[PDB]
């Protein structure tokens, strides 16, 4: 029969529940309190001893009264999995919030599950062309890999991701799982408009994507979890229905931030920078699940936020080691009006290897980087002495680097309402050649501005003729 | 004429160097205070946490 | 005996009081003490209730009898409030009688979700060239104001509250935007004069002011924006439009740091509790534009952050910028040079208004943004040689910034701005002296107001521009360049 | 009977408090009724404090807990070779039960002052820069430190791969068995690695020990100790192992986690007071035994990850002073084309030439000091004031020497390939050759030396020492080739 | 002075002033080269560099590192050689002759041995 507890304590997002006899709900289990509204969910965080557990609410605790009856549901939070959830908008607690009735799936799965074992691992080095010059050329993404976009506030992780969705997701065929964590509901409302229009989501048709949203208005319990909901769904499409899944998370930082929000009320001594002492392993449990396995490929792009623009903050620092390709956005670079505001020198990938991209693409890369790195080394002398004090070889490198730098900027179709110029998509073979020519100085005689915000090398000679009039 | 044109240039250039390093000083001054400040807080926390246990 | 509406203080100190009993109490419910001092039920443990005092501790004693209110923290709301000035509990403080309510919203309401929402599209006309042109603000959008102290942060906000008079006067129910000014941590003196100047411009009749000055209790200064939020929320709900102003969030956050440190929660960055984000996020998320199905009401957050030596990178600012829909960074160095409003361009951005603004202006201001934003890095490489390529483009960027210059309390109408940008990007004014730029601004409108009257009228009716009105104005411009 | 059993009082966050277990040892293993194992770390008066090896959803208040009667310990012996085990030494590869010659404990006293010897055997990495500049010795501890994504693991890996040269032989005393400890790494990343080891037939002489990102803090913290024992077997039994701790920065992160949660009060950057002791007692366990004790060695390559190049942060500082020298990798060096991105300036081996090869030693005379003088003159070069024939001279050579030490990953070189390269550089036969072409010089040179003067190359190898006539033949041989 | 005599104290103080000056000028050396210097300065720097090196010395213990034999210097020989250096009675000898050697004997010996 039902197992019922009593509300002993309410503090912020934390609720303490006392259970009459012996059988205490397991840690991570869901509890329910019936409201006049609908119901309130709770997640057993810890056993306090003496038949008391301490939970985190999945919603507001306004109006809770000491002594209240609390129902044990005997399992982790459940979520509808499988093809039934495609083109549906979902909760953290795996419910329909798209005003469109019950998600009538066959199975409901826990959001909590152990990460794929070591024997179950599966690696491969297949390029995934993106049409983005900086990436294609310098830090190539990998099919079924783990990608991450790093940047502080308003450098452009969201828009960048919308460009990736734009290209890959259209000509992908298989299933996508978008997860909005701790972002703007506006953005989420916009993405639901965006899909119904491209036809990715067809209310009356079939659908290629799924939507899960624990946005920045949510309480920290909600936001500490909603990503695990997304993941459970994707993991089904990967392991059960053996599918290629595109899994966009935005923003995954907001999961670790939420972790700290509650951490003190859970009674923990804080850690460096005031983070929950479990920050690493709480990420490892979640990250290690977003993976390709011998049963299905998963490519995932995650948006990484960077508190205070500090890359060494303990949140992002710990992320990196979980990705296969890392592409960082500099504020300074965006203030140059360079977009995407990628850092050509801080961005990395396991795939930039001659064995994968081939000697030429490999070398066009390196040589580009040496150039940029030199420009960087001189940033100080030029700042004080300016250009006139540089030698001759140095002088050239700078003018060339400043060209390469501007050429790395690319108009995005999705970001059109910010450039004005209709967006462009260059190809991998297109990008490498283009840059190789510039690195052989075959364009030195062209005003630096031409390289700014245009497509491939053809667009440079165009804009330069336009301006030379 | 060349020398007296050069001296003028040196003057004007050096003048601007002073303006720029002037503005840079201002920036780094601000950054300095930030770092100082945090140095104090991160250093302090270490103790506070040390102290509760 | 019946500890179910009542309890007794076990201990009180540091702005908290631990009450015994109150067994039927609910979290965040209000409580009254023996001396009429209002508290709030923070945490409920077995045995005792942690209660936060909305006032001096002196007003409480261990032993005192404590009563329930049955009200979760809540405020009076509705039309009546306008033209009145209240505190964090909607208590009347202008002495203008009792608050006339429609009902009572909780200070803790949840945000309209993914579905009841609608892309912001109606503009909020601020009357401020630099803003309207560059970083325009739609209804429902949430635009930050982030500068150093003494930068014209209120000025920007106040002036918008002024500008709405064009619309809040007439019959038009949909063109109307009511104003809510929260005054978090400000001075009693500052608010008085701020009300005075709102009555001196009549804008009082259509605005409500909630203020929690620097003397008042920490949880008051904390509760103030939330309670203002619900007050504004009423309009967004009953199919109307409201503009809430959070002045400032940096002082609200600080009040929170108070309680949070007195409740002995661990300090994070700059001693802030880990949830200081959730504070502002869960507030702003309420400023929003609704769908056609829900009346299409709208509420426009204008929060104010105050930085420290120009610091965008700080832990609070970042948090708020990562919540809002862009920011209007006001830089002091410009303001020290007499540039007002001192908007740094390459650090201010509207994220969702570049599709809500007025056509007319967008047509006439082609790329004006990065023009000036890359004009700043150029003129800061001159103090070298005579280069008539970028030297020529300089004569513009100076006449252009000279053109954005706006004297305070000067709200311009759209039709009046368009011809100025015209002559700006079309360079009809280069032959006019640098110290006769702003002077001409007055001369030119005198010329248009009784001649090319329909040009103003049609841009005021449509808001669009045909190639028809293009040449029709390209005769009214070089005409006045000669005369 | 509360002597051999306890009931659970409270459980949360990997920790379980437990009333009873009266006979329990400090650091003893306990099984919970639910299955999950744990370790006793705080025997307080009323109760015992247990860290779990698993999740805790499965542990409830009042649930009975059981004494094992054993302090944490691992299987050891050459049966482990080729296997991927977790912190406690359980197969996780899928290849079935480990066969062990016995069991060591996780914590073991380091061999005393008494039963040791001087480090005199090389541990040849086959990395030009390393084997000429910072030569590593059988028994010595050598730090690999740098920022993230700098090539720390790559150095360690290229070292392991090299031992093929000796491990496919039959001379047991020239062999070097490798133990790679994965700490806080993601699983797939350990996979990707064991794959590459096999791709190079290098797994038959390695033992991976894995405490991945997701495993319990206690296991992470423990791994290096358990591993140290696995390879202590080799040292004790007359053979030589190589232990790579990848990486200690994480081990400390996790050890911080045990303590903060056990509520032991924290030190600087929330680390425990004895985070230094943590690593010191591990790293001291590496040593080169005396003849009386079997001459077995154990060699340690700890790794450490910095931030922003800062080496003055807590943990790095600690280990830096614990080990017999460091190899600094730098991001700046990397991106301008030095790979390994070793920093000669800051990298040292404190054993030094004692563990080099006599031939390599002979032609590497003074190189490291010279390379310092080179950075000296190159710093003075930034003044861009005219150079004289002395500074330009050393600038030309330092630039070419720098360039001569650059090396591709996965390509370790034999000593006799290294030797003539170094000699050509040092004695200045490279000094009149374009910098971009030094690339082609290397392979074109070696190709020719193999083809023609193979008799030298085979003497160098066999003898390890350039006799006076061999210097002659080499001298001639180099000049010859440089003229093209 | 009360302990080591005035001469000892004066040499030791001057040596220190030298190096202190040389340290202070390292700004102007970086930025405006060695070119843009007063003639006294140019000499002070010349002398400071020579002095920096004469302060190094091969230890016996550290032979494994320098391969150079350990040199031990008598306190009176130290002061005498630094005194000489300071008054310029050695301005002609190249910088390297002071590096990793014992007494001024070894400075002369090396000077000739290298010039040979
Ligand atoms: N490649 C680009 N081209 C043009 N605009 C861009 C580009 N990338 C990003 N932006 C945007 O930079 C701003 C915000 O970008 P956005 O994707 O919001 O940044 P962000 O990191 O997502 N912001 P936030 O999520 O709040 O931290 C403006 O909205 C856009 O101009
Ligand atoms: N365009 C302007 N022209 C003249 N004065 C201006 C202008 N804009 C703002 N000011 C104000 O400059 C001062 C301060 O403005 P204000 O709105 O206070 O700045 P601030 O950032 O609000 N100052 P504070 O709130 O104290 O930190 C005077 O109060 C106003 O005159
Ligand atoms: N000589 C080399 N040439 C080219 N690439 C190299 C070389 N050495 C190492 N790398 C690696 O540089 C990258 C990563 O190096 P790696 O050994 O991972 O650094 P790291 O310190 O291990 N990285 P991590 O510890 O995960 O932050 C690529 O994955 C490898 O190619
Ligand atoms: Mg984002
Ligand atoms: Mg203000
Ligand atoms: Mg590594």
């Amino acid at each position: 029969t039902p197992i019922t507890g009593k509300v002993t304590a309410v503090i912020g997002a934390i609720v303490d529940v006392h259970f009459e006899q012996s059988e205490l709900p397991a840690i991570l289990n869901a509890l329910e309190i019936k409201t006049p509204q609908g119901k309130l969910v709770l997640e057993v965080a810890q056993h306090l001893g003496e038949n008391t557990v301490r939970t985190i609410a999945m919603d507001g605790t306004e109006g809770l009264v000491r002594g209240e009856k609390v129902l044990d549901t005997g399992g982790p939070i459940s979520v509808p999995v499988g093809r039934e959830t495609l083109g549906r908008i979902i909760n953290v607690i795996g419910e329909p919030i798209d005003e469109r009735g019950p998600i009538k799936s066959k199975l409901r799965k826990p959001i909590h599950a152990d990460p794929p074992s070591f024997a179950e691992q599966s690696t491969s080095a297949e390029i995934l062309e993106t049409g983005i010059k900086v990436v294609d050329l310098l830090a190539p993404y990998a099919r079924g890999g783990k990608i991450g976009l790093f940047g502080g506030a308003g450098v452009g992780k969201t828009v960048f991701i919308q460009e990736l969705i734009n290209n890959i997701a259209k000509a992908h065929g298989g299933f996508s799982v978008f997860t909005g964590v701790g972002e703007r509901t506006r953005e989420g409302n916009d993405l639901y408009r965006e899909m119904k229009e491209t036809g990715v989501i067809n209310l009356e048709g079939e659908s290629k994507v799924a939507l899960v949203f624990g946005q920045m208005n949510e309480p920290p319990g909600a936001r500490a979890r909603v990503a695990l909901t997304g993941l459970t769904i994707a993991e089904y499409f990967r392991d059960e229905e053996g599918q290629d899944v595109l899994l966009f998370i935005d923003n995954i930082f907001r999961f670790t931030q939420a972790g700290s929000e509650v951490s003190a009320l859970l009674g923990r001594i804080p850690s460096a920078v005031g983070y929950q002492p479990t920050l690493a392993t709480d990420m490892g449990l979640l990250q290690e699940r977003i993976t390709t396995t011998k049963k299905g490929s998963v490519t995932s792009v995650q948006a990484v936020y960077v508190p205070a623009d500090d890359l060494t903050d303990p949140a992002p620092a710990t992320t990196f080691a979980h990705l296969d390709a890392t592409t960082v956005l500099s504020r300074g670079i965006s203030e140059l009006g360079i977009y995407p505001a990628v850092d050509p020198l801080d961005s990395k990938s396991r795939l930039l290897d001659a064995a994968v991209v081939g000697q030429e693409h490999y070398d066009v890369a390196s040589k580009v980087q040496e150039t940029l790195q030199t420009y960087k080394s001189l940033q100080d002398i030029i700042a004080i002495l300016g250009m006139d004090e540089l030698s001759e070889q140095d002088k050239l490198t700078v003018e060339r680097a400043r060209k390469i730098q501007r050429f790395l900027s690319q108009p995005f179709a999705v970001a059109e309402v910010f450039t004005g110029i209709p967006g462009k998509l260059v190809r991998l073979k297109d990008t490498v050649a283009s840059f190789k020519a510039v690195l052989e100085g075959k364009y030195d005689n062209i005003p630096e501005h031409a390289f700014y915000m245009v497509g491939g090398i053809e667009d440079v000679v165009a804009k330069a003729e336009k301006l030379a009039a | 004429q060349g020398y007296a044109a050069e001296i003028s240039a040196r003057r004007n250039a050096m003048d601007n160097a002073s303006k720029n390093a002037g503005d840079m000083i201002n920036r780094y001054s601000i950054l300095y205070n930030r770092t100082r400040q945090a140095v104090i807080t991160n250093e302090l926390v270490d103790i506070i946490t040390g102290a509760s246990s | 005996a019946n500890l179910n509406e009542t309890g007794r203080v076990l201990a009180v100190g540091d702005g908290i009081a631990r009450v015994f009993g109150l067994n039927n109490i609910q979290a965040e419910e209000l409580v009254e003490f023996s001396s009429g001092v209002k508290g709030m039920a923070l945490n409920l443990e077995p045995g005792q209730v942690g209660i936060v005092l909305f006032g001096s501790d002196r007003l409480v004693k261990e032993g005192e009898l404590v009563k329930r209110t049955g009200n979760i923290v809540d405020v009076p709301v509705g039309p009546g409030l306008l033209g009145r000035v209240v505190d964090a509990l909607g208590n009347p403080i202008d002495g203008k009688g009792p608050i006339d309510a429609a009902g009572r919203s909780r200070a803790q309401v949840k945000a309209p979700g993914i579905l009841p929402r609608r892309s912001v599209h109606e503009p909020v006309q601020t009357g401020l060239k630099a803003v309207d042109a560059l970083v325009p603000i739609g209804r429902g959008q949430r635009e930050l104001i982030i500068g150093d102290r003494q930068t014209g942060k209120t000025a920007v906000a106040l002036d918008t509250i002024l500008n709405q008079k064009r619309w809040n006067n007439g019959s038009d129910e949909s063109k109307k935007l009511y104003c809510v000014y929260v005054a978090v941590g400000q001075k009693r003196s500052t608010v008085a004069q701020l009300v005075q100047t709102l009555e001196q411009h009549d804008a009082m009749k259509y605005s409500i002011i909630v203020a929690a000055t620097a003397s008042e209790a920490a949880p008051l200064q904390y509760l103030a924006p939330f309670t203002a939020a619900s007050i504004g929320e009423w309009f967004r709900d009953n199919g109307k439009h409201a503009l809430i102003v959070y002045d400032d969030l940096s002082k609200q956050a600080v009040a929170y740091r108070q309680l949070s440190l007195l409740l002995r929660r661990p300090p994070g960055r700059e001693a802030y509790p880990g949830d200081v984000f959730y504070l502002h996020s869960r507030l702003l998320e309420r400023a929003a534009k609704l769908s056609e199905k829900e009346g299409s009401g709208s509420l426009t957050a204008l929060p104010v952050i105050e930085t420290q030596g120009g610091d965008v990178s700080a832990y609070i600012p970042t948090n708020v910028i990562s919540i809002t829909d862009g920011q209007i960074f006001l830089e002091a160095e410009l303001f020290y040079k007499g540039i007002r409003p001192a908007i740094n361009v390459g650090l201010s951005v509207s994220r969702v208004g570049s599709a809500a603004q007025v056509k007319a202006l967008k047509q006439v201001a082609g790329s004006l943004k990065l023009f000036l934003a890359q004009y700043r890095e150029v003129a800061a490489f001159a103090q070298s040689d005579l280069d008539a390529s970028t030297k020529q483009t300089l004569v513009r960027g100076e006449r252009l910034t000279q053109l954005l210059k706006q004297n305070q309390y000067s709200p311009l109408a759209t039709e009046e701005q368009v011809p100025l940008i015209y002559a700006g990007v079309n360079g009809h004014l280069d032959g006019i002296e640098l110290s006769r730029i702003g002077e001409f601004e007055s001369s030119f409108l005198s010329y248009l107001k009784s001649n090319h009257n329909e040009l103003l009228t049609e841009i005021r009716e449509k808001g669009e521009l045909s190639k028809e009105l293009l040449a029709s104005l390209k005769s009214a411009t070089e005409s006045f360049v000669a005369t």
